[PDB]
């Protein structure tokens, strides 16, 4: 468009003022950097090494359980009409997003239950974490219906004829098409399951599978230089998410 | 109470399979959702997970619930002070992080503003890095003694104050903090959403003139309010029951000084929660009815309304 | 591969637009539909397919019935408003999915396929997809899944509404090219007067979900079925105005038009079933209103419009008593500045009429090219 | 105002679109660009208005040269492709738009709306909302808004685009009194060679920015530029073919048909720049070619299609061996069952033809309403 009307002056103050933003947005990052020594005669200190590798046992198929049933689940929500549906994704929508404070409290009543019988997946264990996230589902199923319904119809209707049921025009057909979304579910699953706090550090008791989550928190009683192996921590830490955080960021198609 | 959950279900599910499918998010999800509020207390004072059956056991061998809640005045007080707190933490979060989500948003694609792409990474990856390490690091920002943060703070300007220590100041602590935390997610949701809108209606504000400060606030703004809200207001029911940022930054220390139960200053209300259960020393009071109800219940308030603006959407 | 229907009908709970229409579309055939829009024609289009329901009456192809066997086995065929189109797989695969679905003949797939991808000028694109691709090819090569099957009827709900003039006309061909080439059945919803005229052996002017009418292409032309076909299809509307039926007769009818002199004058029309003094409806379009000198049957008035065209001329004329303005072709131009005064000729033999209820006069007069 | 331009231009970079076009559009007029898409018609009108960059040359708006000014000081105004509507505010407040920013006083602002708003036939849809409304109901009010503000010059990227068959051309002759009734300037682009046409004092055929020609709605049917003008303008593409500029002189230009026949034959030609032996195009409209009686011009030919156009007819044809096909158009019916033979006169004098490049031969035939 045309803008004689005072440009150099606009450009400047917009311009000047955004880089004081981002750099005071940037300082905490950078003391982080301020430091960075991990692995007289002193030695070994809190292992996070293995905590990453958990976390990602974590993350990694704690997303795919969640997508494995978002996706499933939901198909039949979209397409497969039925008895009463509009009401419970109406349910599962406002249910689940509650502020899972207290979740714990039954959980660990519940999960000593399942430890029990069930061996494995009771409490203290990878596994018995995984299954806590799963009812996450009920965000997701809404966006997995979501774009689902907005490819075309008749598509299905072709292959209807050539003999697609529901699985084959919904696999073969269907999915591959809705694939963009798995991942969208899949990647945003790995994060939280990183991300997490209250539920992965209650049922974990050990030292060992900590995540990389629960591990790094312990760095509260000896501040001081100690604090300083948190920021090598944090080093570990970035590799991570700035590498993942930043994958996902390609994928503005357009 | 596992013995009673697995009854109907037993003949619900073989009847209906179906059933079993759906039992586990019921069960899972559903179903602690239930105890939860429900159990929310009773005989466990500190003194009954059990009960006779066990009794039998323990001696043998060898060889209620919710009126805690309503029922209050005395007891009830600590509780006020949070609901204030946590309530209004909620508010100016969302407030500030929008503030800053948008106007940031809009700046993006100002076309103008050249290599608005790089800035665009930057200032992301707040969010880039976990909220868990992040704050981490950010309270050995914060000692009060400690901390390179009041370290430059007396350094350049006067004073060096007090974090952890003063109630006031502390809470500003976490507001700003989220401001951190959170300002991504609302630059995000807003850069997409400000896409929607038409770009030649600003050039119909060029003709009449205007802008881009009156085009923010007379246009694009006053037309982003809607699509926001049930965003913001609900992420606000989040905000409200932020426990994890609240533990690791300041179990509410400062602590209130007259409290008989462990409440805290900066303790939102889920935190007073949690820390009556556990958190050091046994059964304080392992019976959080009145803490328990209220949490499911005036969220639902927030749940309900959310659903009602929304309701999938447009095509715009 | 005849088709037909019979007393058919649909009804959305409380929304019944199907109500026990009616058709019989033999062999060879090419027929095609129209109509403003809340057709239903897509409807029906359905109810043929099987992407619908059979809600009353019946129907059959081939000759046994149908509302029960699925759009599969019927052997049909279409491209939709949208296009249909696989957005995954390429060209090649695209159009070779039907019949690699359980029997992949390669040899009969490449061959015809190519065969068929080139007539569409689509060789070359064979490998590309869906997006890759411009505005009007995957139309094209959309009609070639269709195509490359090679089923028995053709139903075609617009693969033509979204696009540029020529393209239009040249595809037209192709499919009467192929049509009568290949000659099976093919249905057709559509809009342009135009296509709908130029390419069907019969056609159906529905309303509201109902046969209006059925017939050739002049057919719906000359003699039209009711009020509502005439002012519908062709050039601008076909004219009209009030009238005043002062006589009668088995063949002719005579008419009074509301102007001051009141020019009686009589015209070929039905007659049975036409009482006297009855407020009719006079009929008539622009290319037939001959000049001022030739018939005798005046008609003056003032110039609303002027539209120059070159290839003609069409001037409007609000005639005095009347609300409907007066258009008016002809071949070459004719300069007439605006609101100057003007009139033209009423031909009589031409002509139409209808009753209150609307209804056709069943012209009587008969013309070329009406068998 | 006495709006104009010289020698303007632009190339987003590198992309040259616009090239140092032209014109001379006085008071009063109401010209309308026209070309196929890609024509980036949009741009010139963007230009003028201001709402794009002026890249080379310059432009007036009578007593001034607003290249260097914001899109709001020229005294200006117009309807958008999309439509440019306020999805917030409604009809009432939307259309009292323009005047409400800059300017004061309710008396006149609404005074004002409510006698246009009656014009549009929308003095009842006042209060209701933008989405709250049909397709037509969204583009009457936006034109409303330009209106109301009268901002002396109105132009107009594509209005009517997106409706119906009567929407079209009542908006269309509503645009038309307005026009007239006001006087004011008022530029306008789109497609419907009609629609041109129609409204249009004098037009301006594009062709990848350039400007190929300028004249009246007759100029361009009858005196066409070139190839390109005359392949435009015309139900259906105007017919074509080869040639052999057999001889020349003074007033006249002989030349012939590519096959059997051999019929040389003259043509009021301008004659100016004619080599012989010139490998031209005998350009020919359908609207023209006389039957195959009456005229000398004979040219059989088998019959290729029947667009049977009820009131008309017509017919593609393919001569013993011209490269494509004939055109044929004519009033009343003509059965002519195909695969037979058929053909038709070539008169002259309604005719032109084309250097090897594509420039034309301007013509002699004083045609029908065009002064000289």
């Amino acid at each position: 468009m045309v803008q004689p009307k005072s440009q150099k002056a606009r450009l400047f103050i917009t311009h000047l003022l955004l880089l004081l933003f981002i750099a005071a947005i940037m300082f905490p990052l950078l003391m982080v950097v301020a430091i960075s020594l991990r692995q007289r005669i002193t030695p070994p200190p809190f292992p996070v090494l293995l905590w990453l590798w958990n976390s990602v046992k974590v993350a990694g198929i704690s997303a795919i359980g969640i997508v494995a049933l978002s996706t499933t689940c939901a198909y039949a929500f979209a397409r497969m009409r039925f008895p009463g549906k509009a009401t419970l994704l109406k349910g599962m929508l406002i249910f689940q997003m509650f502020p899972a404070v207290l979740s714990l409290v039954a959980l660990y009543a519940l999960f000593d239950r399942l430890g029990e019988y069930i061996p494995f997946i009771g409490l203290n264990t990878h596994g018995g974490v995984i299954f806590a996230y799963l009812g996450g589902i009920a965000l997701h199923v809404w966006t997995i219906k979501g774009y689902f319904e907005t490819i075309d119809s008749s598509l299905e209707e072709a292959a209807a004829l050539d003999g697609a049921t529901p699985w084959q025009a919904f696999r073969l057909v269907l999915l591959p098409l809705s694939v963009p979304i798995l991942a969208v579910v899949f990647i945003l699953s790995f994060i939280a399951a990183i991300t997490e706090v209250p539920v992965a550090s209650l049922l974990l008791r050990d030292v060992n599978s900590y995540t990389l989550a629960v591990g790094m928190q312990q760095y509260l009683n000896p501040q001081n230089y100690l604090w300083g192996d948190f920021a090598a921590a944090a080093v570990m830490s970035a590799l991570p998410i700035t590498i993942v955080f930043l994958l996902a960021q390609r994928w503005l198609v357009n | 109470l596992f013995a009673i959950t697995t009854l109907i279900l037993s003949s619900a599910g073989l009847y209906i399979y179906v059933y079993p499918g759906m039992a586990g998010m019921g069960l899972f999800v559903l179903f602690p959702l239930v105890c939860t509020i429900a159990i929310a207390f009773t005989n466990y004072s500190s003194t009954n997970q059990l009960t006779f059956e066990r009794a039998q056991e323990v001696l043998l061998d060898r060889s209620k619930n919710f009126t805690r809640v309503f029922t209050d005045e005395g007891i009830q007080k600590p509780f006020l002070a949070i609901f204030v707190w946590t309530v209004v933490f909620s508010l100016i979060t969302v407030f500030l992080t929008v503030a800053v989500g948008m106007v940031l948003a809009c700046l993006v694609q100002w076309e103008a503003l050249r290599g608005k792409a790089v800035y665009r990474v930057l200032l992301i990856l707040p969010y880039a890095v976990p909220s868990f390490i992040s704050i981490l690091i950010f309270k050995g920002l914060f000692n009060q003694s400690f901390g390179e943060i009041n370290m430059m703070l007396s350094a350049l300007f006067g004073v060096k104050p007090a974090w952890f220590s003063d109630p006031t100041t502390a809470r500003t602590m976490l507001i700003i903090v989220n401001t951190w935390l959170g300002y991504p997610y609302m630059m995000i949701l807003c850069m997409g959403l400000l896409k929607a809108i038409p770009d030649d209606l600003y050039e119909a504000s060029a003709m009449d003139g205007a802008g881009p400060f009156q085009n923010f606030f007379k246009i694009t703004l006053p037309l982003l309010i809607k699509p926001l809200t049930p965003l913001m207001i609900a992420s606000f029911a989040f905000n409200f029951n932020n426990f994890v940022l609240i533990q690791l930054l300041t179990n509410g220390g400062p602590d209130r000084l007259g409290t008989t139960t462990p409440a805290g200053y900066t303790d939102l209300l889920v935190n007073y929660t949690y820390r009556i259960a556990f958190e050091g020393g046994g059964g304080q009071d392992f019976g959080l009815a009145a803490a328990i109800a209220t949490l499911i219940f005036l969220l639902v308030g927030a749940l309900a309304i959310v659903n009602l603006k929304a309701t999938r959407m447009k095509f715009d | 591969a005849s088709v037909q229907l019979q007393n058919v009908t649909k009804a959305w709970g409380e929304v019944v637009v199907s109500k026990d229409i009616n058709l019989d579309i033999h062999e060879g055939e090419f027929v095609v539909f129209v109509g403003p829009s809340g057709c239903g024609k897509s409807t029906l289009l359905r109810m043929i397919a099987g992407l619908e329901t059979i809600t009353s009456g019946d129907l059959f192809i081939g000759e046994k019935r149908m509302n029960d066997t699925p759009p599969a086995e019927r052997g049909v065929g279409m491209v939709f408003q949208s296009y249909a189109l696989y957005p995954h797989l390429s060209v090649a695969e695209n159009m070779s999915f039907g019949l690699k679905l359980a029997g992949a003949k390669k040899e009969v797939i490449n061959q015809r396929v190519n065969q068929v991808a080139e007539v569409l000028q689509l060789a070359h694109l064979l490998d590309r997809k869906p997006k890759a691709l411009s505005g009007g090819q995957r139309q094209r090569v959309a009609i070639g899944r269709t195509l490359v099957a090679e089923p028995s009827v053709f139903l075609l709900d617009e693969p033509l509404s979204n696009l540029d003039a020529a393209l239009r006309v040249q595809m037209r061909i192709e499919i009467s090219r192929l049509h009568k080439r290949l000659g099976r059945t093919m249905i057709y919803v559509t809009h342009d007067q135009v296509e709908a005229m130029t390419l069907a052996d019969k056609i159906v002017v529905l309303d509201a979900g109902r046969v209006a009418q059925v017939g050739k292409p002049l057919e719906l032309y000359h003699y039209p079925a009711d009020r509502f076909v005439a002012g519908f299809i062709g050039s601008p509307k076909m004219n009209f105005l009030p009238v005043k039926v002062t006589a009668t007769a088995i063949d002719q009818v005579q008419v009074e038009l509301p102007m001051p002199n009141r020019q009686q004058v009589w015209l070929p029309v039905e007659s049975r079933d036409v009482q006297v003094g009855a407020n009719m409806s006079l009929g008539i379009r622009p290319e037939h209103l001959l000049p001022s000198d030739i018939a005798d049957v005046i008609l003056e008035g003032e110039v609303q419009v002027v539209e120059q065209l070159g290839n003609e001329t069409q001037i409007h004329i609000q005639i005095p008593s009347i609300r409907q303005n007066l258009v008016y072709r002809q071949n070459d131009v004719v300069l007439v500045e605006e609101g100057a005064t003007f009139a033209i000729g009423l031909p009589p033999e031409r002509c139409h009429l209808f009753r209150e209820d609307g209804t056709a006069c069943r012209r009587l007069h008969k013309e070329p090219g009406v068998a």
